[PDB]
């Protein structure tokens, strides 16, 4: 018996506070998971640096991570023979996880400790999670190959401080003795540690061995038996790999801990032989629009590590992809400038571009809810897609999700695919209403006309959607119906006008004469017609913005065109013109009339002859 | 969700096709098959409106660039001499010292006091006596 | 300069088109003016070259122009003994009047060919006028010091083309042979030509002789009779010069054909020998706001031309003053450097500027008509006057004319001295108001407060006035005053703003937080400033259009720049912002804030990004 009565948890902004949501993980053992994940990236750094100096092995070639456990003192001791950590990698990173001032980018200049967000994404997760179940975490590390006396002692019990002291350890790699709290004996029980280790260690290439100690009379046999499959997730059989081992390997190679929506483990041989394993994050990275990486693929050449977070294997449009790539054909002496310049990496990243296409298209058809999560985190990124490659824009348009009139929500749940299913009989034209603001899309009157006839509309309300609009003129052999104008097609059909009848027009005739002679030659003509809408005044146009774009049109007078002075039309019935008609007094008659004028001009230009004429009359009727 | 028809249509005024960007980024995505260029347009219907009320505003003037008339003129004579060259001797900012602008304003005072007292003396006279 | 590639037909009225119309002049014989004009300045250029080397006279000590006429062939040959015209001085001059591609300053850089319009102002009038009476014009020059073998040929029938070649002309100077049109034999009559010689040449320094030959049977007698006095207008008696000679000589030295408003012919004799002759133009020259020269006077030293367009004798304050100054005191070998730095030439410029003072202050009382024309064309530049010299500030303020609420005309006629008489009882302060545009500022009804009070306010709609006024703090004892705004925004120190201080700011801090998160990145920054005023909010700027015109101010993003996103500062005290803070409702809260945003934005841009949204707001709130 428990009884889950009531709930409620709403928290956003700042990475650290979002880490604390899945810090608990409903497991606690997420600490041991992430701890060995750093020992995997330590083994990575070692095998890379071993290409520049094999002295790092110190003779001992056994690269492994060993977990020993004690009941008496209550200490869980995880010790890898990786690169370890230098005095730098401890003080300049673990110190910046404690009190220093990394903030989000940096306390002072906002640049120096900019590259600690990547480092907190990995090591920062294991830090707090360790202290969830550990009373004390003692890190006694030593850099492999480098002098034993430059070994680093580190101590904290979870406070915003660190006790750092230089010690000697002839053993290379990192040795972390976590004094677990009394009660956390589970992580010190053999069977439990077996299940815990295996769950993540199977994604890890580095053999994770355990203290199989037999404590018998005289026979106190200490043996180290590997609980992991001891095989790198990209090179082992996809049949042996379960879906979680992918999700868990992501957290290592991405320097993260979130659950990826989907992945793509494909091997491609030929001239360019590589094994690719890409993923799709459930989060938008902090550094998405920053000049540093949080996207990228960990470069391996022939199962050996070179560099992490290498975005050089992925186009900037596909920056949403996170994973790794093991090229067996690529040079082992390769560098980031080789990756930027050399043609082999250009053809390699284009060979990875298609792995992205399959992974997205699948996720789209498979689970559009996960693809909706992807789209609301990485939409702006994929919006560059149809705007670059207009050739395959139809194929990318299946991936494109827009906000529509299907709901009054800002959620881009409706697709061009969804719309194909929503299409009416005879409908060859997909109706679009475009705006750089969501509230400006909601300022559209054309919506009421679509509402009456029962045909569906896209509410384009994003910044970079206008860039794709330069190319996205057709999808699936079906053109778009742009709301670009209202036209004189309804010329003599203007009878369906509520009750704006000739009774009103008899009272309009003196009003017409007064307005035309009040405005004079700054307007072409003031015609009183029956446009309903919430707009009290609207204009009629001849050609391109009346005449603001052509040859003959500017050949009329040159200066702005005389014809361009728009045809000032009003709604006699609408309360603004009606309250303007109630006011016969010249001062306030001209206040209303010239207001409605520059309002209509503002609608068909965006710019005014006199902005201050308008802004006086506009703000004055709002205030007085 | 979908409101009966489909469309949660809302307020209305005017419409414009959004645009500001066209040159951006580099070139690298899928393959060669260039043909998605075929637009369309059209409009032929108008609907009614339901907006008719009268609220109250809070009267106050408005600032900006200001110029206008009155109807008034008169002149003088005296002084007259000139020699300069546009360089940077008296090229500097200052303007105004102190002024009036006391045209009109509505002042609202408020203050109250009741308070009272009573106090009076009495007239005590002396007796008189006379004899033959 | 190496032009080419410039295809853009858009030129009308600007100089050349206005020249051709009034180069007809209904006169025809206006050609004969410009021919002798070019001959006088040619002989005067030989006088300049003679200072640089006397050998360039080619043996001719007597420099003059000799008109000759062939009645039968219908050719009129005006040949001067001037400098002539060098080969490049024919090609890059007459050729640029016919076919080249000068645009205005240069099609390429807009600088190199800027001295084309200087030549078109005189010789372009002479070109058109010539082809009115002439079917064909054949030019044969030979430059001073250049051997006869380097004689130059130019030929055109009035087409958009020319024929330039090298010929032999033993005579130095210029030979203009005009083949007159069939019927135009009027200008082949000797008595006719001599009457037209005297009519123009009388105001010209160069002796104009005519071919007096007696070609009888066997008798080929040849003589030359000078019809001209052969003396300079400026050096001849002032009373002997008629008004018409001043007017037409203005047109000569101004490279124009309009009438001057007024003039002043003077001579200064004794210690410093110089004759001064200044004219006031009726129309603003094209160079008024351009980087090449037509402002200034013509430098002559002892009736010898040195240089045209010499603005060394006249400041930018009087750049419009066009005429000339001859000095027998200053050196013949005088340099453009000596003209700026020398004290003798400073005394020249000083006396000339004071002489224009005597002309302008007279002209105000002489003809308020011509003086009002003057100020509305030239007073924009004259307005630098006080704000460059503080010593004469009061005396320049006597020349300063502004606009005021005397009349709703944009004609700036009213002086400060006018305002001093026009001041009321206890009206010690000169009420002024600066503006961007007259029409804009005039639309403001707030000034009706000053109407009923019976105060007059200075209307300022100039560009440079706002700078000039910074020193124009007081005139005649009367201190100037801005009625732009004053209130409790400072009252004692800061916070004396009704009562909008810390208590308000407790509610304003989560308000700023909400607004900046609502707009996201639409605006740079949003503040609550306690400028009480009668306006709800104001946007602030760094530089021009915030940042939409400078290097760093475009090098930020590259689109419309994050800097260009205006700084939105509201008054929390204002009743509309009280109602905006009173609104807890999401859609109406944002609507109020964004109303004041696009309100102030439209006041500083004259343009909205998405107009329909802001219009729909005012429509809804006013229809209710």
């Amino acid at each position: 018996m428990k009884g889950q009565e009531t709930r409620g948890f709403q928290s956003e902004v700042k990475q650290l506070l979002h880490l604390m949501i899945h810090s608990l993980y409903s497991n606690k053992e997420i600490f041991l998971r992430e701890l060995i994940s750093n020992a995997s990236d330590a083994a990575d750094k070692l095998r890379f640096r071993a290409l520049s100096n094999p002295d790092l092995y110190e003779g001992d070639g056994e690269l492994r991570v060993r977990v020993s456990f004690d009941k008496d003192k209550r200490t869980l001791t995880i010790s890898d023979n990786g690169v370890g950590m230098t005095r730098d990698e401890v003080i300049d990173h673990l110190g910046t996880i404690a009190k220093s001032g990394t903030k989000s980018f940096l306390e002072s200049l906002g640049s120096d400790q900019a590259k600690d967000s990547q480092l907190i994404g990995q090591f920062g997760v294991g830090f707090y999670s360790a202290f969830i179940v550990a009373d004390k975490v003692t890190v006694r590390t030593r850099a492999a190959g480098e002098k034993p006396e430059n070994g680093v002692f580190w101590e904290s019990a979870g406070e915003g401080e660190y006790t750092v002291a230089d010690i000697t350890k002839e053993d290379r790699g990192t040795e972390i003795t976590l004094h677990l709290r009394e009660g956390e004996d589970e992580f010190l029980d053999d069977w439990r540690v077996r299940s815990i280790i295996s769950k993540y260690s199977d994604h890890i290439a580095l053999p994770v061995e355990i203290e199989k100690r037999e404590e018998k009379d005289g026979e106190t046999v200490i043996s180290w038996e590997k609980i992991n499959k001891a095989q790198a997730l990209w090179t082992r059989n996809k049949s042996e790999i379960t879906d979680e081992e992918y999700k868990e390997f992501y957290k290592h190679i991405a320097h993260d801990f979130n659950d990826p929506l989907t992945w793509s483990h494909n091997r491609v041989e030929g001239k360019q032989e590589y094994t690719s394993l890409l993923y799709i994050p459930s989060q938008a990275p902090w550094d998405m629009w920053n000049r540093d990486h949080k996207h990228g693929l960990k470069l391996y050449v022939q199962r050996v590590f070179i560099m992490d977070d290498a975005e050089q294997f992925m186009p900037n449009y596909l920056r949403f992809v996170r994973g790794l790539i093991d090229s067996s054909d690529l040079p082992l002496n390769v560098s980031r400038e080789i990756l930027q310049d050399s043609t082999v990496t250009r053809n390699l990243r284009n060979a990875l571009t298609k792995r992205v296409l399959q992974m997205l298209e699948k996720l789209a058809k498979d689970d559009a809810e996960k693809y909706q999560t992807f789209w609301q985190q990485f939409g702006l990124v994929l919006k560059e897609g149809p705007a670059e490659d207009f050739a395959n824009q139809e194929a990318i348009a299946k991936l494109l999700r827009f906000a529509s009139t299907h709901t009054d929500s800002s959620a881009q749940t409706v697709s061009l695919e969804d719309y194909v299913s929503r299409m009416k009989e005879g409908q060859e034209k997909i109706y679009y209403i475009t705006a750089d603001s969501y509230a400006a899309a909601k300022s559209s009157p054309h919506l009421e006309l679509l509402r009456k006839k029962g045909i569906e509309v896209l509410l384009l309300s994003d910044r970079i959607d206008e860039w794709m609009m330069n190319y996205l003129t057709e999808f699936d052999g079906k053109p778009f119906q742009s709301v670009s104008k209202v036209d004189e097609s309804l010329e003599k059909l203007a009878d369906e006008v509520d009750e704006s009848a000739k009774e009103a027009e008899k009272a309009l005739t003196p009003f017409i004469d007064r307005v035309k002679a009040l405005l004079g030659e700054r307007v072409k003509d003031v015609r009183l017609t029956h446009r309903l809408t919430d707009t009290p005044a609207i204009v009629s146009t001849d050609a391109d913005e009346m005449s603001t774009q052509m040859a003959k049109l500017f050949a009329a007078a040159g200066q702005k065109v005389p014809e361009v002075k728009y045809i000032f039309e009003l709604n006699p019935d609408h309360v603004l013109v009606k309250r303007a008609a109630d006011t016969e007094d010249e001062a306030k008659f001209s206040e209303w009339v010239e207001l409605l004028l520059d309002q209509a001009l503002l609608a068909e230009r965006g710019t005014l002859e006199d902005p201050n004429l308008f802004i006086r009359r506009m703000n004055q009727l709002l205030v007085s | 969700m979908a409101t009966s028809t489909l469309i949660k249509a809302i307020d209305g005024d005017t419409v414009k096709l959004m645009y500001k960007g066209q040159p951006m980024t580099f070139r690298l995505l899928l393959v060669d098959t260039p043909e998605t260029k075929h637009p369309k347009k059209g409009v032929e219907k108008y609907g009614p409106e339901a907006s008719a009320f009268t609220k109250k505003m809070v009267e106050n003037a408005k600032k900006i660039e200001v110029e206008f008339d009155k109807g008034q003129r008169t002149d003088k004579y005296g002084r007259g001499l000139a020699y300069i060259y546009a360089d940077g001797k008296m090229v500097n900012e200052a303007l105004v010292r102190q002024g009036l602008a006391k045209v009109a304003y509505v002042y609202k005072p408020n203050n109250t006091h009741e308070q009272h007292l009573r106090k009076s003396e009495a007239q005590a006279k002396k007796e008189k006596l006379n004899i033959w």
